[PDB]
């Protein structure tokens, strides 16, 4: 195929947060 | 107006946002707070750095893992010449095609950073080579760091106990560490060092196959259990050596024999292993010290208890300081920071003049970015320490119950506690800076003569009675001989603390006139710096303008204004107070080595020499000469060498200043245009009924002396951080 | 607008549609 | 003598310094003052710090490397008034500075309202306590640990 | 030159100083007292020590040193041996 | 608000208008003008300003004017 | 405690001594001998915000208040709003 290693700096740096930033609005409310 | 965070409870309904910061901040305050008992607490701190240990390996497994498949390492184990490591491949979909400039590091493909961390000297130190031999370091570690989490939980589960009073003995615990940890901790390593990894050092390989076939000689332990050790040291190593080898290896370990070496500096293979062997025995000694059942050794009072070396007729007692540094908690905290914070920096200050690894110093880079990550921290702990001791004072301690007692009677004969601490600083001050304008007002005046400047005399002294043997001069009873030693001779030290005058690597460098200033300048550093502390302490319990200031002690930061005035007077805002002279000494020491190094490397040292005696000049070459190769490298031509760092090393600037606010803005005005500012919203269009759910407010009154501060810092910390590096790597040095 | 418990689902869904291939690539035209 | 060098009696490095550097002070071939009634570099502030020649006194004076003269004072060779001799000095001076201190003080706390004397000066400087100072022989140095300020008052 | 053998003799005088107790009484740990399980509670805390209990054997295993340490280490641990050598054993004076 | 007005007319004054003719008026700024593309970047103007220019305030001693080298680190 | 910032003194007279501070204190409550008769160290306190000016005028002897209450509405500081 050649050439394709970048998807852990979405899912984290990128996508990860998303998450926590989403959820974690669990402090204001679930 | 719901309820929510799952602790605290004050906190849980408060409609403004101070609901969340203070959230995110109380959380490690077990000791009262809602969720808490004295059986609570302790386990609800151990399970917790049981949670520790466990993020220290998810650290170091990828540590060992930017690394093995990419990342020199069967490169720079062929022969490290000071050309350029590696870390990790940075990616950013930010950068430039200039991704193919210097970022991408000429061995490795994609862009990288290179190790300034020292792992890369002593994953190879103790020997762990070949690339096809190379790539556990998670694997273990983390099928280690997961256990690390295991007991967390199983000790969190009631029924195996999670212990509760079993958490005050003393005697049977450190009557266990300071043998079973430390000491088989030692051994252990003293174990590993020599089957695996002096053989992997001077000598060859160990093949992951035999552990039994692989005998450092032909005929075994030998003797050895045969009281005979000696014949260990005779013939160990060589010097024309050729570093992992062999030939002029030898194999006899165990030595203090040889020496340095142009191929490598660093402490010889062996001499660090008898050692980790010879200290082994006296913690195991020392271990089996206290009871633990049996009914042997000793009780940790009737030691204390009436002992006491000049008490006994001197009216000044000894009572249950046991039960109070047991029953604190915080004592605990704070006996134990310090220790750690005053070896933090003989580790880090030892670590160079005896570096342990294959290459370092001439390396001297990641010998300058860690030497400092090791005095910050430290530095930085050292007031944590000064800070848990004074917590203790207000949450914990107990008047009625330690008095007469020496730990008071510290507190009792306190006013003069500090003073006889501030008569230091105040002489420790006007005394070093008459001593440096005086330096500056006579150079640009045209006189460098006239120049006032003391030799560092009992500075030299120690070492002209060491091995400095600087161009002669007796000394009454030396000499440089007639009597040398006698007694000591041709055992103990040999070719080793003999490093003498050596330009370039000799252990001590050469001291004038500008040691004997900076080195006054550390010292009107940490004296200051704890008169505030000392003070910030010595009455978290209350003073004359808040005589009863406790119940909560610590950070109550901010009274009333009236009686005289009265503010940053919680021992916590004298911790915050503190924490600046940390932040100066800790960079009037760091900032001298360098400068010195810098200069004692690719080029002179006098530079430093009639350089440092002044002021002027600390800012103009050193600051103004040696930042120049970072700067241009945005330069209007391109992005050249280094961009992390001067980008870095304004973002330095930036987190700093960006402190002040915090620091120059005091709640106040802050709030109030927010008053004015929460009527825009409530009165506008297209963004009504559209409700917060927590309502806007300025930060409390001791959070912003924190945040400017925590700001102040990485800013500071994060631009000699960029700074240094950006710096050493060029040089010229 | 059958919304009837979703969202989660469309931010693992359209959020590893717009990262997936998103990121990858067959020939770079790099960084 | 010790650690940096020998004195004046020969420095070489010292010696340049002298040299160049101010002599350069030169440097101006002329600039007018043939025989005019100013411009005074000419005269001193060089000859001043000048005809300071292989002289400057003798003083000793260690002088290391560049010859910058180092202070050891360590009592011995030629260096002792190098801190003592300037030291007691300061000793005697400061303490005869709070001697009265500890005097254009004591003398007040009585008689009728002693509240703020103190912001205008009853005797400027004390002018009466004033010698008390050389007017020491001896005195803190015994009367002070022995009464007046006795441990009593302590 | 050095006696290294002077002091290894030297610590294991005293740990055998050691060999003691297991064997002359009653049980172990002069039976677990206190150890797991915790204490009265105890408590300030709490003990206990005594000043007066450096005897027992003093004069008696004052000699362990002297066991081993003569005979078993300069001069040639056990020549009495033989007790089932062949898959192998010695063991063999490297003295 | 004036300290970095200041900044500001010092740094095209030289790096444009303050410079010099000789034959053929052949300009010659203090600097050629480096503004172009270089202040533009908040570090050109520490590149091209403050370690630029100051590098005669950290050379003054043993001058003349040598009072503002040695005011400039009191005050500073 | 929730509000709890100890003003007392021991005349707790209130005649050119003092009164300012935004409702909180409504005293005068005599216990049986204290000179000018009025005493203690406040009402019912679950009203208003966080002073000092609760001191500045009319002894604490001691200390004076300030903020220690944490606990705290808001009602119990302007905003919220
Ligand atoms: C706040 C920060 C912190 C951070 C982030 C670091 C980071 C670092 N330190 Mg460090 N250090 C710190 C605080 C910190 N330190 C403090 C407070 C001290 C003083 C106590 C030190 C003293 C110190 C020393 C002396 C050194 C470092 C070194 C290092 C570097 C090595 C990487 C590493 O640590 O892996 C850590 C590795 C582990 C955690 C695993 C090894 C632990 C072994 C000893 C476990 C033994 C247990 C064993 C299984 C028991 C066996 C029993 C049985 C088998 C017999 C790394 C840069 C080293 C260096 O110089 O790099 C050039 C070294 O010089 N540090
Ligand atoms: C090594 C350990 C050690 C341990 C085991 C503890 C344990 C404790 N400390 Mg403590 N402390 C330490 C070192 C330690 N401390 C040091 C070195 C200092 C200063 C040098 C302090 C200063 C300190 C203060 C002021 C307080 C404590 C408190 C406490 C208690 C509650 C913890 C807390 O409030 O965190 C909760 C904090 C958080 C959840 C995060 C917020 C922290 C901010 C400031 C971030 C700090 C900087 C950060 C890395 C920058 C951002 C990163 C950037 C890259 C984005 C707990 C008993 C509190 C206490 O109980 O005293 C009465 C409190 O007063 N400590
Ligand atoms: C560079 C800095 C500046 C200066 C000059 C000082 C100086 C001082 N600080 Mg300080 N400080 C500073 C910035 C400074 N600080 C900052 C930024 C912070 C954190 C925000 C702190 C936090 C801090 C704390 C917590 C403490 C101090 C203390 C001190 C004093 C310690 C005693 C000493 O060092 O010798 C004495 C002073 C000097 C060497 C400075 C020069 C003072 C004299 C020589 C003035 C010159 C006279 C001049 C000829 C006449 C001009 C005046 C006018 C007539 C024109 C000293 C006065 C401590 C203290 O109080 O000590 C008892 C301690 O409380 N500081
Ligand atoms: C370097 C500075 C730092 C910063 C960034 C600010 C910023 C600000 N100050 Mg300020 N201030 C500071 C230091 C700082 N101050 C200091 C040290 C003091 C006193 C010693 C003050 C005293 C002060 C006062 C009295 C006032 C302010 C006000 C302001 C605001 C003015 C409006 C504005 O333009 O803000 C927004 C713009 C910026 C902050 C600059 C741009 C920031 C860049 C880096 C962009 C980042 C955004 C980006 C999306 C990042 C997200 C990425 C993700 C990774 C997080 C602004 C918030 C005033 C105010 O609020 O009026 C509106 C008010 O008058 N300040
Ligand atoms: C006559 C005066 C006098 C005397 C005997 C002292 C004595 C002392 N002071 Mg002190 N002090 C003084 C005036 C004096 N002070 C003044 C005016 C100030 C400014 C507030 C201070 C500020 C000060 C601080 C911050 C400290 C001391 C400390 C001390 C003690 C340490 C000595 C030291 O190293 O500080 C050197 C002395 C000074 C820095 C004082 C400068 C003022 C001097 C020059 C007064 C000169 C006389 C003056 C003109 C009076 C007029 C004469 C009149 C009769 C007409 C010592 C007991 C230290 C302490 O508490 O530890 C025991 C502490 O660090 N002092
Ligand atoms: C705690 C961590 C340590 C640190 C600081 C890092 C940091 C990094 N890793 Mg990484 N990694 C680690 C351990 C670590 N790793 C371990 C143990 C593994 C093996 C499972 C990996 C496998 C790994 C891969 C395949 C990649 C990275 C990559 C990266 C980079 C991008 C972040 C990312 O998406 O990681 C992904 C991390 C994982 C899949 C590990 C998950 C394991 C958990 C337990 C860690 C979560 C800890 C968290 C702090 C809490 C970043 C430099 C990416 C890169 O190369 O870009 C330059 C690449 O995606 N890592
Ligand atoms: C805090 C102390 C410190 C000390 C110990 C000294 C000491 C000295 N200074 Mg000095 N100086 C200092 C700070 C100091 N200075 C500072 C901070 C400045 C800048 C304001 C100066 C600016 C300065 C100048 C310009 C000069 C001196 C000179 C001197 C010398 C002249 C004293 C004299 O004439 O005695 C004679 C009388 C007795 C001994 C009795 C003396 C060696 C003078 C000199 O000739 O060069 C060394 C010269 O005038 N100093
Ligand atoms: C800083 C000081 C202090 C400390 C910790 C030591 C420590 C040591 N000295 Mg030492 N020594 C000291 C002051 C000190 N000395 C002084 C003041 C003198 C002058 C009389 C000596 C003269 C001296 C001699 C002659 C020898 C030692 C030796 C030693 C070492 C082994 C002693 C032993 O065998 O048991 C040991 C590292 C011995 C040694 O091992 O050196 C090769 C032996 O040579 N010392
Ligand atoms: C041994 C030593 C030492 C030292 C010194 C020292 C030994 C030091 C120490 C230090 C320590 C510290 C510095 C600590 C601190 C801390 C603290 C002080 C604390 C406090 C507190 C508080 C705040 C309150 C309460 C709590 C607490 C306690 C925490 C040395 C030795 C030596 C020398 C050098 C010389 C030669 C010989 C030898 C032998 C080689
Ligand atoms: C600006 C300012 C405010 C205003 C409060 C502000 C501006 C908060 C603004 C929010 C900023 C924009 C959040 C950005 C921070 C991010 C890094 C996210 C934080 C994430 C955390 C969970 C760590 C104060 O309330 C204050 C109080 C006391 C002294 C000084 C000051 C002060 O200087
Ligand atoms: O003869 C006593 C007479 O001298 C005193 C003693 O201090 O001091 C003088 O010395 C100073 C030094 O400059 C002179 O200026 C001035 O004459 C006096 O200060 C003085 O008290 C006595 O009057
Ligand atoms: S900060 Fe202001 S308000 Fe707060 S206490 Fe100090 S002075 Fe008072
Ligand atoms: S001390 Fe204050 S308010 Fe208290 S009793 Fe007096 S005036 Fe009343
Ligand atoms: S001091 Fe307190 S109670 Fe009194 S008025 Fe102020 S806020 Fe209210």
């Amino acid at each position: 195929m050649i050439n394709l290693p970048s998807l852990f700096v979405p899912l984290v740096g990128l996508l990860f947060p998303a998450v926590a930033m989403a959820s974690l609005f669990l402090h204001v409310e679930k | 107006a719901l309820r929510i965070p799952r602790f605290s409870q004050g906190i849980a309904q408060d409609p403004t946002t101070r609901r969340i910061w203070f959230g995110i901040a109380t959380a490690h305050d077990f000791e009262s707070h809602d969720d808490i008992t004295e059986g609570r607490l302790y386990q609800n701190i151990f399970a917790s750095h049981f949670g520790q240990l466990a993020i220290i390996f998810l650290w170091t497994s990828g540590n060992l893992f930017h690394v093995a498949w990419q990342g020199n390492f069967e490169a720079w184990v062929q022969d490290p010449f000071h050309v350029r490591p590696i870390a990790h491949a940075i990616w950013d979909p930010h950068f430039g095609q200039p991704a193919v400039e210097a970022f991408t590091r000429g061995g490795a493909l994609g862009p990288v950073n290179n190790a300034y961390s020292g792992v890369y000297q002593w994953w190879y130190t103790i020997g762990l080579r070949t690339n096809e031999d190379l790539y556990t370091g998670a694997i273990f570690l983390l099928f280690l760091s997961f256990i690390s989490l295991l007991a967390g939980w199983l000790h969190l589960q009631p029924k195996w106990k999670p212990s509760v009073s079993w958490f005050k003995n003393a005697e049977s615990r450190l009557n266990h560490h300071l043998s079973g940890l430390f000491g088989v901790s030692s051994l252990a390593w003293a174990g590993h060092l020599v089957h695996v990894a002096i053989p992997g050092s001077r000598g060859e390989y160990v093949r992951w196959n035999n552990f039994l076939d692989v005998l450092p000689y032909p005929q075994g332990l030998g003797p050895l259990l045969t009281g005979q050790w000696n014949l260990y040291a005779q013939n160990p190593s060589s010097s024309n050596h050729l570093f992992g080898t062999t030939q002029g290896a030898g194999t006899a370990i165990l030595t203090i024999l040889g020496g340095f070496h142009p191929q490598t500096q660093s402490l010889w293979l062996t001499d660090v292993a008898h050692h980790h062997l010879a200290i082994a025995f006296l913690f195991l000694i020392g271990g089996l010290m206290y009871r633990t059942n049996f009914g042997i050794g000793h009780s940790i009072k009737y030691i204390l208890e009436a002992h006491i070396p000049p008490g006994g007729r001197l009216g000044r007692g000894h009572k249950g300081l046991y039960d109070t540094i047991n029953n604190s908690i915080h004592f605990q905290l704070g006996l134990a920071l310090a220790s750690l914070g005053v070896i933090t920096s003989l580790v880090a200050q030892h670590m160079y003049s005896l570096p342990a690894y294959a290459f370092i110093a001439q390396d001297f880079t990641t010998q300058a970015a860690l030497y400092t990550h090791h005095q910050y921290i430290a530095g930085f702990i050292m007031t944590g320490a000064f800070a848990h001791g004074p917590i203790f004072f207000i949450r914990d301690y107990n008047p009625e119950q330690n008095a007469d007692n020496v730990l008071a009677r510290m507190l009792e004969h306190k006013e003069a506690i500090i003073s006889h601490l501030s008569w230091a600083s105040l002489f420790l001050g006007f005394h070093t800076l008459g001593l440096y304008v005086h330096n500056d007002v006579m150079l640009a005046f045209g006189t460098p003569e006239k120049q006032i400047l003391i030799e560092p005399i009992f500075a030299q002294w120690i070492q002209s009675a060491h091995g400095k043997t600087t161009y002669g001069f007796d000394i009454p009873l030396s000499s440089t001989n007639g009597p040398a030693l006698n007694a000591g001779r041709n055992i103990w030290l040999p070719g080793w603390l003999n490093a003498i005058n050596e330009n370039s690597n000799s252990l001590f460098l050469t001291i004038g006139p500008g040691d004997f200033l900076v080195h006054h300048a550390i010292a009107l550093g940490l004296h200051t710096t704890t008169l505030i502390l000392v003070k910030g302490a010595l009455d978290a319990r209350g003073s004359k303008l808040m005589p009863d200031k406790k119940d909560f002690g610590y950070s109550f930061p901010c009274d009333g204004p009236g009686r005289g005035g009265t503010c940053d007077i919680s021992a916590w805002d004298d911790f915050y107070l503190a924490v600046f002279w940390m932040l100066n000494t800790i960079g009037w020491v760091t900032f001298y080595w360098h400068w010195k190094h810098i200069t004692l490397w690719r080029g002179n040292v006098s530079q430093f020499n009639e350089s440092s005696t002044y002021l002027m000049g600390w800012l103009r070459d050193y600051l103004w000469l040696n930042s120049s190769q970072l700067i241009n490298g945005i330069t209007p031509l391109v992005c050249n060498s280094l961009s992390v760092w001067a980008w870095m090393f304004l973002f330095g600037h930036l987190v700093w200043a960006t402190g002040f606010m915090f620091l120059i803005s005091w709640r106040g005005y802050w709030q109030e245009l927010i008053e004015t500012l929460a009527w825009a919203h409530e009165r506008t269009p297209l963004a009504n009924l559209i409700r917060w759910r927590d309502k806007p407010v300025a930060l409390s009154i001791v959070q912003a002396r924190l945040v400017g501060l925590v700001h102040f810092s990485v800013g500071y910390i994060f631009t000699y951080a960029a700074f240094l590096i950006a710096s050493t790597s060029g040089k010229f040095g | 607008t059958k919304r009837g418990l979703l969202l989660k689902f469309l931010i693992l869904g359209g959020g590893s549609l717009l990262t997936y291939v998103s990121a990858n690539a067959p020939q770079d035209v790099l960084p | 003598d010790i650690a940096g060098l020998t004195p004046c009696k020969e420095s070489k490095q010292f010696a340049k310094r002298e040299k160049q550097a101010l002599k350069k002070l030169q440097a101006s071939l002329k600039l007018y003052a043939d025989d005019s009634a100013p411009a005074l570099a000419i005269k001193a502030t060089m000859e001043k710090t000048k005809k300071r020649f292989d002289n400057y006194g003798k003083y000793g004076l260690l002088c290391g490397s560049d010859g910058l003269p180092h202070l050891i004072v360590s009592g011995d060779q030629r260096h002792w008034g190098e801190f003592i001799t300037p030291g007691i000095l300061f000793l005697y001076i400061a303490g005869w500075i709070g001697w009265v201190g500890r005097s254009y003080l004591i003398a007040i706390r009585d008689e009728k309202k002693p509240t703020q004397k103190e912001i205008i000066i009853d005797v400027p400087l004390a002018s009466s306590l004033l010698f008390r100072g050389f007017s020491w022989p001896v005195a803190a140095y015994r009367e002070l640990l022995n009464g007046e300020l006795v441990d009593n008052n302590f | 030159p050095s006696l290294v053998i002077s002091l290894s003799t030297g610590l294991s005088l005293f740990l055998g100083r050691f060999v003691f107790f297991n064997f002359q009484r009653e049980n172990m740990a002069k039976q677990v007292p206190e150890q797991n399980g915790m204490s009265h509670f105890e408590a300030g805390d709490t003990r206990a020590k005594e000043y007066v209990s450096l005897l027992k054997s003093n004069d008696p295993v004052g000699f362990n040193i002297v066991d081993v340490l003569a005979w078993g280490s300069i001069g040639h641990i056990v020549a009495y041996y033989i007790l089932a050598t062949a898959s192998n054993g010695y063991d063999p004076s490297f003295f | 608000s004036i300290s970095v007005v200041i900044f500001h007319f010092s740094w095209k004054m030289q790096s444009d208008v303050w410079g010099t003719i000789n034959d053929q008026g052949v300009v010659t700024h203090i600097t050629a003008g480096n503004f172009a593309q270089s202040s533009i970047t908040i570090n050109g103007w520490l590149r091209d300003f403050l370690w630029a220019q100051a590098s005669q305030v950290i050379q003054s001693y043993g001058s003349s004017l040598s009072a503002y080298g040695l005011f400039f680190l009191g005050a500073h | 405690m929730s509000h709890s910032v100890k003003i007392y003194d021991t005349c707790i007279g209130c005649t050119q001594c003092v009164r300012a501070c935004p409702t909180d204190v409504l005293e005068m409550i005599p216990w049986g001998g204290c000179k000018a008769k009025q005493i203690a160290s406040a009402p019912r306190t679950e009203d208003c915000v966080g002073c000092k000016r609760c001191e500045s005028a009319c002894p604490t002897d001691f200390l004076s208040v300030r903020v220690y209450l944490w606990h705290e509405t808001t009602r119990s500081m302007g905003l919220a709003y």
